[PDB]
RNA sequence: GCGAUAACGAACGAGACCUUAACCUACUAAAUAGUGCCACUUCUUAGAGGGACUAUCGAUUUCAAGUCGAUGGAAGUUUGAGGCAAUAACAGGUCUGUGAUGCCCUUAGACGUUCUGGGCCGCACGCGCGCUACACUGACGGAGCCAGCGAGUAUAAGCCUUGGCCGAGAGGUCUGGGAAAUCUUGUGAAACUCCGUCGUGCUGGGGAUAGAGCAUUGUAAUUGUUGCUCUUCAACGAGGAAUUCCUAGUAAGCGCAAGUCAUCAGCUUGCGUUGAUUACGUCCCUGCCCUUUGUACACACCG
């Protein structure tokens, strides 16, 4: 049960190193439930990029 | 980057507060006027200074610009 | 479809090429297909090339290599540890002979079978580490799609040297059994116990 | 004397003077049919602007590139890109203009180097490295 | 093309004084004899009229004591005095081959014919250091 | 059409002009094939005892049919390699000089050969004749 | 009539381009068939020293230069007038050998 | 640089600049370059120029400096790489580069100069820069067969050396070319590709150590100068704690030339062949800079 999640703001690098980045992602369907995640690799807007667990919110890293 | 420095900001807006009404948008104009208005020793400065004319210029007919 | 006469002539299978551009003039693009929604954008399979050597920019901007085709991105990838850097002919010579005998076993399209592999080996969560100068701290974060399909690369690569290595199989079909191992799933290969044990690790960490 | 028309491709260091005159389908390396040229492997990058187009159009064009310099491969990227361009410019010289820019319109949709040299070229070595940007090993 | 054979194929051959596996190809099975490489091996071979296609224990009886008898008796087959193991021999002047027992005596003679005279390169090999003028402030440490 | 020896693969011409050449037994093969290394470089002699002589002469023939007046020191550079210099990096090392004169001077004779004005060996005019021959018999198969 | 080829050897391209240009006008007020000059492909004398005249510091190496340019005229006049048209176009930087 | 502004307007440094690379069917010519059938300058060379200035269009931004996307373009990372490079300063290194030097020492049984021989190479050991490898993405064997940067002599004290002929090789000999876009040299380089043998084995991986022999340079090769032939067949089965370099024709391989040089390159300085993985971000470590701050420091915390 993965959701795919589209993101459409690339809100900025954070982490220690900057090597995992703050993105706002948008579900594909029940286009609302906007959430704020993190991603590890390079990003762009507009990925489809999929989530293993959806509830979850997302901080600033250490 | 692609900032441009003093020497060719200033030289660019002298070139506006002296010769507005023969200037234009188009950058072959400006760059051929610069060559007979300015004595530039070399060609890449000269192409700086009548590309940053030209934006200014572009940015002078959207309206008043600060400080020339 | 007429066979058109030259004075240098032309043989009549890559007279047959004017008709589909097609990998090695043997393997289709046209029904061949992600599936996975999130990996379209970065698995390059839209414009055919004949043979896995372009010699093109794509490490001038940042996702140039989303414009490779993935098969290149494989043969690239393919020649490492040192004694292979630079040896492109080589390892379009393995990749060719790979995507035959993934063609004789199980009859799929070999660059499916690619892409299967491809969109199954990546890891969809990985633990990124968060120490704090010197403590130990991991936390669980996403994988983008284009770090997701390299890894899928570099895992599905790294598995066929070390099957290949100090073995009388060969490379071209060590690459040809992790490729149709990861296609299906098995946990058996290489990359996906890679795969399996980076999302485990990240699904305890969030 | 007829329809030629003389252009050049090249890569890194290799270079191919191409010379396309009216005749036969009559396409030759350095005298030798392209059926055979070398390395075996990346044949297809030189049947690339033949498939590309169809070979038709050479019906009425022979083509005979000399490619010397560079590398093999290297060498294979500038035959390519002569042939390529022979074509273009023999189009434009002597058939309407509208084809020139359909052929244009294919080889720059397919390929740039078709048509474009690649400006790649290797950065000179600094001393203090054995390479451009690789450095001695240091130790403290 | 295969092809099978009974009761012909030998597991073990003894050559010279050395065991020589029957399953390596003729002419490295040879190299184990002591004074016999690769190169002299294809050479016997190619004197003894012995295809270099066949294992060890595909030569007959006939075939390797035509074998033993070439390594023995280099000179006498045109094979080439600058091809030989020991030529200009020290007391006898003449060109030799030496093989698996003659080569450690031989060379152990050397170093005492060295050391008797009591020569540069005999006492290094005396104390057991490298003799060829090699640097031993760094590598000597084995 | 007319076949020639550029219109031909190499591999398989050679291939073809060793084996006829070798069957037509005119080639006078010197006595020390059988001993012989092809280069100081080498560490091996040919793995192919019997015919390697021909191949190479016809191998010889071919490349000078399509230049002129090569020598014999460019044969030794040409089919020269990389020796294997135990622990120093590896070097370029020219190949024997005997086995290639030898070669060229039996190409000569037989009457594929003949000394070429200022240095060389050019092709002569029955060898541009019977290569050409052995390139229109190679390719119909 | 006479073939004869005067060579222009120099470091700097500015007075040899003006001897080049000085003896080629000869060559045309009189009506003398000529050709060239033809640029030689310039020669690059490098040399790459150590800084330190000691030992000591950063391996930093300097990598001087000498350009050479060489010009090649061929002519078909007597050897006075050729002659005469060099000593019209003597220049203390370019040297100029005359070759029959 | 924008901007905020008790500052305003400037100078040095940065940038401009200069050298080099990428484009030019647009000029000027070329039997020392190439081509077509004498002609021509596409390729080659080099001199006079042109070309790019982030050009145009979209976004964001204080709508500013700019940045990120596209399109066109040879080139849109300062277009790529370098050269030059401020204010002070260091007990940094060199008086073993100097007929650069002050002073001290020595100056005839010399610490001057020269000759012979030895040493700088010496080996229980610790350390640094590297070269080969541990194999099959490989070793050999044939065959295919492609670069660029350069260097090269005379009555010497002998340069680069083709071509013929000997020689298994290394090498020898006889002629000729080149003071060089002309000859070496298309430096026919190596990786590389095809066709064969090998078959997971300390094996045909690896080539140390050592024995015998043949040549080259040199007055002189012993403490093997170096090359070649046969033989000897070592550790090494991918390397602990640690630690280096690197963002595109880059890294990595792969060779080639030049310097040193009578001989000797596992070294440097360059050059080209093949040619990627991964960022295009941050201050977590490290180093440096700036601001606030404390100071009993100013020879400045080695206080
Ligand atoms: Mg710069
Ligand atoms: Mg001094
Ligand atoms: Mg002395
Ligand atoms: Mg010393
Ligand atoms: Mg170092
Ligand atoms: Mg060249
Ligand atoms: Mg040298
Ligand atoms: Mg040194
Ligand atoms: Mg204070």
């Amino acid at each position: 049960p993965v959701t795919l999640a589209k993101v459409i703001k690339v809100l900025g690098r954070t982490g220690s190193r900057g090597g995992v980045t703050q993105v706002r992602v948008e579900f594909l369907e029940d286009a609302s439930r906007t959430i704020v995640r993190n991603v590890k690799g390079p990003v762009r807007e507009n990925d489809i990029l999929c989530l293993m667990e959806s509830e979850r919110e997302a901080r600033r890293l250490r | 980057g692609r900032v441009r420095t003093k020497t060719v900001k200033r030289a660019s807006k002298v070139l506006i507060e002296r010769f507005y009404p023969k200037l234009t948008l188009d950058f072959e104009t400006n760059k051929r006027l610069t060559s007979e208005i300015a004595v530039i020793q070399s060609k890449r400065l000269r192409n700086k200074i009548a590309g940053y004319t030209t934006h200014l210029m572009k940015r002078i007919q959207k309206g008043p610009v600060r400080g020339i | 479809l007429q066979v058109v006469e030259l004075a240098t002539t032309i043989p009549l299978d890559v007279q047959e090429a004017q008709r589909e551009v097609k990998l090695f003039n043997k393997w289709s693009f046209e029904d061949v297909e992600v599936k996975d929604v999130s990996l379209v954008d970065y698995i390059q399979i839209r414009n055919p090339v004949f043979v896995s050597h372009t010699a093109g920019k794509y490490a001038s901007k940042r996702f140039r290599k989303a414009q490779c085709p993935i098969v290149e991105r494989l043969t690239n990838s393919l020649m490492m540890n040192g004694r292979n850097n630079g040896k492109k002919l080589k390892a379009v010579r393995i990749v060719k002979h790979a995507l035959e005998i993934i063609h004789v076993l199980t009859e799929q399209n070999p660059i499916q079978v690619v892409v299967d592999a491809i969109v199954n080996s990546g890891a969809r969560e990985d633990s990124t580490r968060i120490g704090s100068s010197g403590t130990v701290r991991r936390q669980a974060v996403d994988v983008s799609p284009l770090r997701r399909v390299n890894q899928a690369i570099a895992l599905l690569t790294i598995g066929a040297r070390e099957a290949s290595f100090r073995n009388i199989k060969t490379i071209a079909e060590c690459l040809a059994e992790e490729l149709i191992n990861a296609a299906k799933g098995s946990s058996t290969s290489y990359a996906i116990k890679k795969k399996d044990e980076l999302e485990r690790v990240a699904k305890s960490n969030r | 004397s007829t329809q030629s028309v003389q252009t050049f491709g090249k890569k890194k260091t290799a270079t191919a003077v191409a010379h396309v005159k009216a005749g036969k389908g009559l396409i030759k390396i350095n005298g030798s049919p392209i059926t055979l040229v070398q390395p075996e492997i990346l044949r297809f990058k030189v049947y690339e602007p033949l498939t590309l187009v169809g070979l038709d159009k050479f019906q009425g064009i022979d083509i005979r590139v000399k490619v010397t310099g560079g590398g093999h491969v290297s060498q294979v990227y500038a035959i390519r890109q002569a042939i390529a361009k022979g074509l273009v410019a023999y189009h434009q010289k002597y058939v309407d203009e509208a084809s020139k820019n359909e052929l244009k319109k294919i080889f720059a949709s397919y390929d740039k180097t078709l048509l474009v040299a690649d400006s790649r070229r290797m950065e000179p070595k600094k001393f203090g490295g054995r390479g451009a940007r690789a450095r001695f090993q240091k130790s403290y | 093309l295969v092809v099978q054979e009974q009761g012909s194929f030998q597991h073990i051959l003894r050559l010279l004084n050395t065991n020589i596996d029957g399953r390596i190809k003729i002419m490295y099975a040879l190299t184990k004899i002591r004074g016999v490489g690769r190169r002299y091996a294809n050479l016997v071979c190619k004197k003894a009229d012995v295809e270099l296609t066949k294992r060890a224990g595909e030569l007959t009886q006939e075939e390797l004591e035509r074998i033993v008898t070439i390594m023995q008796n280099p000179t006498n087959y045109k094979i080439p005095a600058w091809f030989l193991n020991r030529q200009k021999d020290q007391v006898d002047g003449k060109d030799y081959h030496v093989l698996a027992n003659n080569l450690e005596s031989k060379l152990r003679d050397d170093l005492e014919r060295l050391k008797k005279i009591r020569s540069h390169r005999g006492i290094r090999h005396f104390w057991g250091l490298k003799v060829r003028g090699q640097h031993t402030k760094t590598t000597s440490r084995g | 059409p007319g076949v020639s020896v550029r219109d031909v693969p190499a591999q398989d011409f050679i291939n073809a002009y060793a084996q006829f050449l070798q069957r037509q037994g005119k080639l006078e093969v010197p006595g020390y094939v059988d001993i012989v290394k092809t280069s100081a470089g080498n560490d091996l002699p040919p793995q192919e005892a019997e015919t390697w002589f021909y191949k190479r002469a016809a191998s010889i023939a071919r490349h000078i049919y399509l230049r002129k007046q090569v020598g014999v020191g460019a044969l030794n550079k040409l089919y020269g390699g990389a020796k294997n210099r135990g622990f120093r990096p590896h070097k370029h090392v020219d190949a024997s000089g005997s086995i290639n004169r030898k070669c060229v001077q039996a190409l000569q004779k037989i009457g594929v050969l003949e000394i070429s004005p200022k240095g060389g060996r050019r092709i002569s005019e029955n060898g541009q004749r019977d290569l050409d021959r052995i390139a229109a018999q190679t390719l119909e198969e | 009539i006479h073939k004869i080829r005067i060579t222009l050897t120099s470091t700097k391209v500015k007075q040899l381009e003006n001897v080049s240009a000085n003896i080629i006008r000869n060559a045309a007020q009189y009506n003398i068939v000529k050709k060239g000059p033809v640029r030689m492909p310039t020669k690059v004398l490098k040399i790459t020293t150590r800084k330190t005249p000691n030992g000591e510091g950063s391996k930093t190496w300097d990598a001087y230069e000498m350009r050479i340019h060489k010009r090649v005229i061929d002519l078909q006049a007597p050897a006075s007038t050729v002659k005469r048209i060099t000593q019209i176009t003597i220049e203390p930087g370019v040297d100029v050998e005359v070759t029959i």
